[PDB]
């Protein structure tokens, strides 16, 4: 099946003083938003019909309920331990948790926590481990937290038991959105390059999901190994932006195409062919 | 937990840019750090109202990014930018879109 295979929950918590925090947080499939959190109310916004998976609303009012309390008691104890802790603020923490699907079955999770852009401890078999960049900070955090009753079993709970019958809940419930096919459309430009003589094609191909995609830059059958791949870009409404350019002397461009495969098209091709003189659209 | 990290920004259009046909303006802007960000779209250096734009989310690596976007229709003259300030910025960047 394609599409996402992950579900994983963020936390970004800005210490801006000792009296001022406040925390932003989002549930994700991949890098498609399924969750939203509402800090003016303490509650979850579910932004897709489907986004409580197969989950009973009692026990989704449960994860909302320990989610509020740990937001707020996260930054209370911050806030306490800061001085002890020998934090300059203003400080930014950061936090992931949640669980993937592999091929074969098996579905790991995973905790990651960061203080400064850096990463500070994760969870691995159910235990706290510092991170070496998260230095003497992180050893001192990781001994502190396992002495707080019930944190590191709810901890165990969420990660190992709750995060994967979600996941394979919510993957199929989403899977009419999660698993449908949109086909790229794809346009040719020509950038500036430097060095005399020296021209930039460019080969966009935008609105396509879900996310993997190849394009290249031919001549006939023959693929042009000086294709520079983008980044991929988002587009609004869970499509993406792709730009594959090609760097050729001027009177070296007649003569390429560029040829982009998708899952959604079926095996049909798209081909753009760059004409010279600016013949092109 | 102390080196700032400046955004990148990058602005682009949905659709190939046609003069009169109705579009989408997107502004990309990713690799910061901190997350305090202010970021809008101008047309004609003057700030849209209607932008919409996404929750904060970050990469691999922390850095936070996030997408701002706006219905625009393109014409011969108009210009769009995306103009963004952060700690790591001694005043806004401004960004221009640009077709080609
Ligand atoms: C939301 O969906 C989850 C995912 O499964 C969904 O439901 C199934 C039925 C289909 O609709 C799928 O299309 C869909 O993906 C539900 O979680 C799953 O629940 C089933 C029970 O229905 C459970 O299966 C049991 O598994 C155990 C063995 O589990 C251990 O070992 C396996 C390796 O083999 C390992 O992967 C596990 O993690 C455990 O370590 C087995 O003993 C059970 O056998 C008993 O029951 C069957 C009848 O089902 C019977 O034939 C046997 O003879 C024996 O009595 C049974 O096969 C899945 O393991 C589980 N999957 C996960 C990842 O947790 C989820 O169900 C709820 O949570 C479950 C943990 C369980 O408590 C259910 O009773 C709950 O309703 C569902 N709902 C919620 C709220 O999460
Ligand atoms: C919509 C679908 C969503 C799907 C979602 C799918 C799953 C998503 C996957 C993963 C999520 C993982 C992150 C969960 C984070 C919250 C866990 C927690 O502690 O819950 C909380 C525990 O309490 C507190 O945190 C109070 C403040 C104390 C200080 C907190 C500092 C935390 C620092 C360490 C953080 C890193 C973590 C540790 C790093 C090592 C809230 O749980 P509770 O209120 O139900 O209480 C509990 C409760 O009452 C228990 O029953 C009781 O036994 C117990 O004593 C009590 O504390
Ligand atoms: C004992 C405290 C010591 C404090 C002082 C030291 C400070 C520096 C240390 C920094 C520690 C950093 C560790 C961070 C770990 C946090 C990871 C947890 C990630 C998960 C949190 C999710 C909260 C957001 O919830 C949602 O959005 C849920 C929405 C969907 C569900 C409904
Ligand atoms: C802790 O800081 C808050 C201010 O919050 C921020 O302050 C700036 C640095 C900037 O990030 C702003 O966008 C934030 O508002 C202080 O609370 C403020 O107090 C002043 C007067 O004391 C008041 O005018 C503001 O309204 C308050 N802020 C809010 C959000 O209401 C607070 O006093 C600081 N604490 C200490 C001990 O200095
Ligand atoms: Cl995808
Ligand atoms: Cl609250
Ligand atoms: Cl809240
Ligand atoms: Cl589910
Ligand atoms: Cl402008
Ligand atoms: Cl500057
Ligand atoms: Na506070
Ligand atoms: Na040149």
């Amino acid at each position: 099946f394609q599409g996402p295979t992950s579900f994983h929950v963020i936390q970004t918590s800005s210490f801006t003083n000792s009296t001022w925090a406040q925390t932003q947080g989002s549930g994700w499939l991949d890098d498609l938003q399924i969750h939203g959190w509402d800090s003016d109310s303490g509650t979850a916004i579910f932004l897709k019909p489907w986004s409580k998976g197969n989950f009973s609303d009692k026990e989704v009012a449960e994860l909302e309920e320990i989610f509020r309390v740990y937001i707020f008691g996260f930054a209370r104890e911050v806030q306490d331990f800061a001085g002890d802790f020998q934090m300059k603020y203003p400080f930014e923490i950061q936090g992931i948790a949640g669980c993937e699907l592999h091929s074969g079955g098996a579905i790991v999770s995973f905790l990651r926590g960061a203080l400064g852009g850096l990463d500070f401890l994760s969870v691995k078999n159910a235990s706290c481990v510092p991170s070496p960049e998260g230095g003497s900070r992180a050893q001192k955090f990781c001994a502190l937290i396992i002495q707080y009753q019930g944190i590191m079993e709810t901890v165990r709970i969420l990660l190992y038991e709750t995060c994967p019958r979600y996941l394979l809940g919510v993957l199929n419930a989403g899977k009419a959105d999660l698993q449908r096919q949109v086909k790229p459309e794809a346009w040719l430009s020509s950038g500036p390059s430097p060095g005399p003589g020296r021209l930039q094609l460019v080969c966009h191909v935008s609105g396509f999901y879900p996310k993997p995609v190849w394009v290249m830059w031919m001549r006939g059958e023959q693929e042009q190994q000086g294709t520079q791949l983008g980044d991929i870009l988002p587009n609004a409404n869970w499509t993406w932006y792709l730009r594959a350019t090609l760097d050729v002397a001027d009177g070296e461009a007649a003569g390429l195409s560029c040829r982009v495969k998708h899952s959604s098209l079926e095996g049909q091709d798209i081909i753009l062919y760059w004409r010279g003189s600016g013949l092109n659209d | 937990p102390k080196i700032q990290r400046t955004p990148k920004i990058q602005v682009y259009s949905r659709h190939p840019a046609e003069n009169g046909k109705s579009n989408f303006l997107n502004c990309y802007v990713s690799g910061f750090h901190p997350s305090d960000i202010e970021v809008d779209l101008l047309k004609n250096g003057e700030r849209i109202e209607k932008v919409e734009h996404s929750d904060l989310s970050f990469s691999k690596d922390w850095s936070f990014y996030l997408l701002y976007y706006t219905e625009f229709t393109p014409t011969e003259k108009d210009e769009y930018a995306c103009r963004v300030n952060h700690v790591t910025l001694s005043q806004p960047k401004i960004v221009k879109w640009d077709r080609d």
